[PDB]
């Protein structure tokens, strides 16, 4: 009874909260060595280090130690540490939304290449210490107590790993597997069910307790292009082993899946979406809203005379370039500048319509946080990342004819007409109600 | 003792930073402490010179980095034109001129001169350029004898700058330094080597031999901010803070975003002895965001960086309803409504003035707008000028900038009496208006969207012209000039001075 | 107020900078002069303070720079095998001794424990190596607890030492630095950040806090010598000298060579307060040409090497007609050139016994010639033994020194009153020989002829032995060890202390 | 009638040596920016800045002006400096007797990039900093004064030549040769005749002045292999230049060189070689040296075995290497420790061999000498420069024939068996008599 995660990202998240509102709550671990987890899960790096569990307070960029009077820098990209203005650390932002909050800390040597690597948790002090060799490769991560007292020494090159507890005898293991099966042997898990993303250790854990009592599911989420991995249709000609059964949320996976392979193994392939948590609901305003890091944002022009009922709200708390506001002479269109991690979301809360047309990267994940708000997404082949959640008959053509997308955006006057165009979109992401995983997970120990 | 003052560099039209520097100059002048104004940046363009006297600055008063290393010490452009065409061999026949530029040709062998006036009737000499057979090899620069030579050389059919050097009154070599794109490399001195210009202001405070009671004043960090904290250490140390010093729109309560020009300061503030801001209003926020961010309580005073002599009265007629704006003349200054709020005032009470003094960014888009707009000769971009007694000579004074953390060119204007519009946000504005008299203060919408602002702008505006207030709130806001006074503001200096000198 | 001691490194096996060195502590024991002798490069082959005991020195008298940082105190191995086992989880099969090299299997897994001992009856561990799947991964290093680490990898499948740690008392982490082609390339400390072993001297400098109170000498430039003068000039700094500090076939009138070891110091002198010989004849040379070649004038104290309790005394009988010498039988010794002046004398002068008192190589050149020759039973051959005490019980010290800085087999041969015979070269062969009184001296052509001194070394020795001086110059001897007697030593050693510290 | 040589050469210099014998005393200008030239000649470069004339004190490798504490290296064949270690500078040496005198001094950054070069004269002023660009390329040279100030700077890219002399007004030139040009009108120097040994602009300051009177001479020291330099082929056919007249000395260049030409072109050059006055005679002594800087010496001992009857004399100034010392066995080897230059001239003396096997590179000129003292020169193949003075009748390969390598020498025992061959190196380095250089030269006074 088990959640076995290999990474975090976002595309994890979406299975433990699915599974959630399903009712398993079922301890949780993660195999990386990222210390912003959040709480409802532990990874066996961070478990043994000693830091306190429910504070988050990270580290702000110019907290990092650093030597006498020696010049820190950040510009909300990226921060770098500079003795005499020369480039000596880097420090890298968290994947956090909220801007400047540390998660790796590089340093440089005098001639600029990569040396020592310094890991920053969510609770704002340095617990791990990476060392490279020569041509910018990883040597080895060691792993502090809260004191500073060595506990884990990991060795990239071997895959060795060494343990010292706390006043506790010296353990060797041999491989990643093998710490991770020390893990659950530790903490005396239930391992009825096993429940895991990915084809990489954690799938490997289920191949290491092939003889354990229990069986286990694979959740396969990452896209698939002509040929089924080998550790995929390993599961597939082989029965023994722990887990007998692949879900796959998203359809456009779960119909190509079926389409390799033949014969017997469309009875493993179920299929499955992921419940979400809604925030608010649409209300139908008249109300839009573009993110934008770089100016300019393709189609525009054509979109505010087409129709003049309406207003875009389009930002970068970056310099607005001179060329877009030009535009403002155009007094449907509110520009917004420079703003506060709590006034990017009073768009959020004031639109209830995003379209992607923006040209460049997507900013703090902008096409994701709109459909958590439902905002209507609605954009060109000249859409952003994540295209995951946006239906294909709100996508459009590439600064060729844009009013398509107008006069059937503009269907939605009606409450109706909303509802059911957020459905498509709705089920691109292919959300489901908490019905189906009840049915679907029933079969197996509840 | 004495007193040194770190600022980067100065042009003819340089901000309210280094106007401040100015300003504070006069103001030592008559404490009986003597001080130093030291400027770090590349100048060139024009003589060091001619910027320092210009703005008030005493030449004597003046370290210049590239100078001070020197035997030539700063002064005016005393070379003739013909004092250089008497350094060459033969003799020019044909001669042209523009503007400050003046080329003699002594074309047997292909080579000539391209000379620069300091200014136009005037005969003296700046820049000297050499150039045979088509390319620039060298050119020299000077005061009153050769204070320094460029040399260059072709890349990609360019004129390059590679080395550069300078000189003793002797015609001696000091250091030569050499140029890889715009940007100093080394310095060849005879007894030292120097591979960044962060290690060489390192060598010129390290040579200024700093005693126990000398003051370093930060007002520029950019660059040299970490240079100037380790090496200043044996002395008393204080950072003065000119503009805004945070961003309250991305700060929770947990995490204050502070404003890059300050941030190497703030954070390692305990190494300086003290602080210095303007606004009271500015100390009692800041100090109180100190000990509730990071908890460090450093010693903090208020100071103003500008003030008055004596407050002005014009004795000429007072002109009617005129107005008069100035600053850097750049994108936040917002001075593009100002020119909405006037066509429209041209309206109800035509004739009225308004006139613009400053040199900077997006003057050009202005005198774009008022050609196609309805002020023909209704408003004056004059450049910048003195305004000694200008702004006397007018009626109101405007300002749309959003913030100042003093303002002067309004700290000016009460020594004129005049009333004040603009809006009510820190700090300088919420100093130097009490909407009950003298000025008016606007509330603002946290957006830019036209239609609102500008027309809240006359709103107050003709309420003064028709009628009753012009007369005596002029007086008030001579009356809270009365705060601001070089009596009162060489009184708070010269205490705080020896109060750091007190340990 | 304490007195600080610098030299690269030492072992078993030493030279004689260390020893003389070694004693110049015992010395600065009864000055009640607080030392400390801080050593360099990296020791781990055999614990540091094994190395301080058996060359005598006082544990905290050794300030370790590698140690210095840690909260440990320097100590010997109290660290057992069954203290390891504790530590390590399972239980062992195989248990083999090879030596010192105890190798523990546990084949259960992969890994296995190869275990390294001070001494192969001990119980005494230095360090451990610990292996998985014949991969060596981690090394330890104990005192009294694990004060030190290192991390390998295979690298063409030959294990690469990479990155070592130094721990604290509790087993924290005090830093860890990068090795990159056995070369130390990044120090990383919780608050700091070194890029050049080099200027990771400087943090140690600064960190020790020394007063102007302080001394500091230093031994070898060699890695150090750039910093130690720039961070030094707060106390007083000086550099003791030993062996040749020139090569005069190298030098002219004109110029001047110094030894590759004393060049920086020498030139440099002017910041350094004073320099330390061996004799009197080299601070006279020395001084002699340093204000010649360059006119600088640094002050030079004369201090011998080792020293003398007591005059030794003997009743035992005397053997006239003998001889006696101690070296390592060297090439560098010329002591084949000896043979001659035993077996060419002997038909003179009978009955006559020298003694060999050493051991090096090319020493059955030695063996392999004395017996071929006419006289082969003349001579013993031995090897070595305790020589302080045997001199009385012989007549003439016999040297073949090429030239000796100084030596201490001469300075205990005036302490049983033997006289000596040597050439006239700098140093100490020179200083304790006088040719008229106590000895003869040989001016050697510039050239090894071999043949021209045979019989003038075969010369001098029958002058001493027929007649009549035999022991009047050796009555002699005495007043010349006098001066170098262990008390006057502590003379000049605290008259120096306050030949620095008084002005 | 002057001397104008691009470059200071041990080819110029006894070049300029033998013309004096025959009686030609004519004043002496190089092109080159050298300041160890002897005392009797001048560069257009040194002579303005008023460095004294005459003085010797080069400084030594550890004066050279560095910051406060910069250590200040050792010297075999350079020496460096350092800041904290980091290499920062290095000392090229002089080429001179007494070793460890500057030349030149470059500094450079923290990446090993090259940057500036202050070059040295035998006095030691810092008279001319030389500074270099991104490729480490060249930019210029500014040539100092003993004050300080700005004498000449040539730009290296356009190559134009700004002179400010003192008190005197500004010059530019548009290159390098009308510089020389203008040098020489000052100093009011008769050119009736004129001798120079590069093609190089030694060689343009003819073709600028061909309408002046006089005829002149071009000579070539440079070796030629194939084809012509392009500007060589201009001598022949052109008349009215002022070069009528090419000269070469080598036995072998000289034919080499007239192959290349037709009936017509060959009647405009003369032979002949140069002069060396020698210390000493021979007098076939049984004795042989040899100076290395480490070792060793490749078949030294198989020619050991190879002769009993006179000694090796092998030396250094560094202390020896135990292979050397295990040579020492035998009665014919003697080594000599960290030699004094006292001990030198007079190893020099007892020998008349000269052998050069030792590997690494030339020690301050020792084979020059070896010629100088008419011993026998003479050695293998991977050997040391100059190969200037040795035949092929006495060279070998490899230590193979060491053993005839004896023999020929061995072959010498008759007084005059020796001063066969002897005069067989004393044609391959084209010595000749005076009276040679007379005849030639008597119709081109
Ligand atoms: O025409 C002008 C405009 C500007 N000023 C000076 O420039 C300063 C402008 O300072 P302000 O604070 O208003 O602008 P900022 O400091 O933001 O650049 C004022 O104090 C004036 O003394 C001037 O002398 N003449
Ligand atoms: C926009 C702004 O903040 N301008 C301020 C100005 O108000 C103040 O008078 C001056 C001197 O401190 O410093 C500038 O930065
Ligand atoms: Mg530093
Ligand atoms: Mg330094």
């Amino acid at each position: 009874m088990i959640q076995l995660f290999d990474y975090y990202n976002q595309e994890t998240q979406d299975l433990h909260d699915s599974l959630l509102a399903a009712g398993y709550a079922c301890p949780t671990i993660v195999i990386e060595a990222n210390g912003f987890l959040p709480d409802d899960m532990i990874s066996p790096y961070t478990y043994f280090l000693g830091d306190e569990e429910g504070v988050d307070h990270p580290l702000f960029f110019n907290q990092v130690p650093v030597p006498p009077f020696w010049e820190i820098t950040g510009d909300h990209q990226v921060a770098r540490v500079s003795d005499m203005g020369e480039e000596r650390a880097r420090i890298h932002y968290a994947s956090q939304a909220r801007g400047r909050l540390v998660k790796q800390v590089d340093w440089l040597d005098k001639k600029g290449q990569l040396r020592l690597s310094e890991r920053y948790n969510k609770q704002g002090r340095c617990f791990a210490k990476t060392a490279y060799k020569s041509g910018q490769e990883a040597f080895n991560t060691t792993y502090y107590s809260t004191d500073g007292q060595e506990r884990i020494v990991e060795n990239h090159v071997t895959g060795d790993i060494i343990l010292t507890l706390d006043q506790e005898p010296l353990r060797i293991f041999k491989s990643r597997v093998d710490f991770i099966r020390f893990f659950l042997e530790r903490l005396d898990l239930d391992l009825d069910h096993i429940l895991f993303n990915s084809l990489a250790y954690s799938f490997l854990v289920s191949h290491s307790l092939t003889g354990r009592a229990g069986q286990d599911i694979l959740f396969w989420q990452e896209p698939l292009y002509d040929e089924l991995p080998g550790n995929m249709q390993l599961i597939l000609d082989n029965s023994q082993l722990r887990t007998q059964t692949i879900v796959i949320p998203d359809l456009a996976t779960y119909e190509k899946a079926m389409s390799l392979a033949a014969a017997d193994q469309q009875q493993k392939f179920l299929h499955l979406g992921y419940h979400y948590d809604f925030k608010r609901d649409n209300y139908l305003r008249k109300d839009a809203l573009i993110l934008t890091h770089s100016d300019q944002i393709e189609g525009l022009d054509t979109l505010v005379q087409s129709l003049p009922q309406l207003v875009f709200r389009i930002a970068a708390l970056t310099e607005m370039s001179p060329k877009l506001l030009s535009m403002l002479s155009y007094k449907n269109v509110v520009l917004y500048q420079n703003a506060s991690l709590k006034q990017i979301e009073q768009l959020y809360l004031e639109s209830d319509i995003y379209l992607d047309i923006n040209h460049g990267g997507q900013v703090l994940q902008a096409v994701r946080k709109a459909f958590e708000n439902n905002l209507l997404i609605l954009g060109f082949e000249q859409t952003l990342h994540d295209r995951h959640y946006i239906a294909q008959q709100h996508i459009f053509d590439s600064s060729q004819p844009a009013q398509l997308a107008s006069i059937l955006e503009e269907a939605l006057c009606g409450v109706e007409q909303m509802r059911s165009a957020l459905q498509a979109q709705g089920r691109h992401a292919n959300d489901v109600p908490v019905s189906l995983y009840q049915e679907t997970l029933q079969s197996l120990l509840g | 003792s004495t007193v040194y003052n770190i600022n980067l560099g100065i042009g003819w039209a340089s901000s309210g930073v280094e106007y401040a520097q100015a300003y504070r100059a006069q103001i030592l002048r008559r404490i009986q402490q003597p001080a130093k104004f030291i400027f770090m940046d590349m100048i060139l363009a024009d003589n060091i010179q001619h910027l320092t006297e210009n703005i008030g600055f005493l030449d004597e008063e003046i370290i210049w980095l590239y100078n001070y290393f020197t035997d030539i010490k700063i002064a005016p452009t005393t070379v003739t034109l013909d004092q250089v065409l008497a350094q060459v061999a033969g003799q020019p026949e044909r001669s042209e001129k523009e503007g400050k530029i003046v080329r003699y040709f002594y074309p047997q062998d292909d080579q000539f001169i391209t000379c620069y006036l300091r200014q136009e009737d005037q005969d003296f000499v700046e820049h000297v350029e050499y150039v045979s057979r088509g390319r620039l090899i060298r050119k020299d620069y000077f005061s009153y004898v050769r204070y320094a030579s460029e040399y260059f050389a072709p890349h990609n059919d360019a004129a390059t700058l590679y080395q550069r050097r300078f000189y003793h009154e002797d015609g001696s070599v000091a250091y030569d330094m050499l140029i890889e794109d715009g940007q100093e490399k080394l310095y060849r001195f005879p007894d030292r080597i120097f591979y960044s210009k962060a290690e060489l202001v390192r060598y010129f405070l390290q040579c200024l031999q700093l005693q126990a009671d000398d003051v370093v004043i930060l007002d520029r960090e950019t660059g040299i901010g970490q240079v100037v904290f380790e090496e200043s250490q044996k002395a008393k140390l204080g950072v003065v803070v000119h503009a805004e010093h945070f961003s309250e729109n991305a700060s929770s309560d947990d995490y204050i975003l502070w404003n890059n020009f300050y941030d190497y300061q703030f954070t390692n503030a305990d190494k300086v002895d003290f602080f210095i801001v303007a606004t009271e209003a500015q100390k009692r926020i800041l100090e109180q965001q100190f000990q509730h961010y990071s908890d460090k309580q450093p010693q903090i005073a208020t100071i103003p960086v500008g003030s008055l002599d004596q407050l002005t009265y014009p004795k000429e007629p007072r002109k009617p309803y005129s107005m008069i704006t100035a600053s850097r003349l750049a994108t936040e200054k917002h001075i593009d409504w100002l020119v909405a709020a006037t066509v429209q005032a041209h309206a109800q009470l035509p004739e009225l003035t308004l006139d613009i003094y400053g040199k900077g960014s997006e003057e050009d888009k202005l005198r774009r707008r008022i050609e196609e707009a309805g002020a023909q000769d209704y408003i004056r971009l004059k450049g910048h000028a003195d305004l000694s007694q200008i702004y006397a000579g007018y009626e109101l004074y405007l300002t749309a900038s959003t913030s100042e953390g003093f303002g002067l060119t309004l700290m000016e204007a009460v020594g004129s009496g005049l009333p004040l519009i603009g809006f009510d946000v820190r700090y300088g504005n919420q100093t130097f208006i009490d909407d009950g008299k003298n000025g008016y203060l606007l509330p603002v919408s946290s957006n830019h969207v036209e239609d609102q602002i500008i027309a809240a702008f006359v709103e107050k505006i003709i309420a003064l012209f028709s009628q009753g207030r012009q007369q005596e709130m002029s007086q008030h806001s001579y009356q809270v000039a009365e705060n601001y006074l070089t009596s009162r503001v060489e009184a708070a200096w010269t205490q705080l001075l020896k109060e750091v000198r007190d340990d």
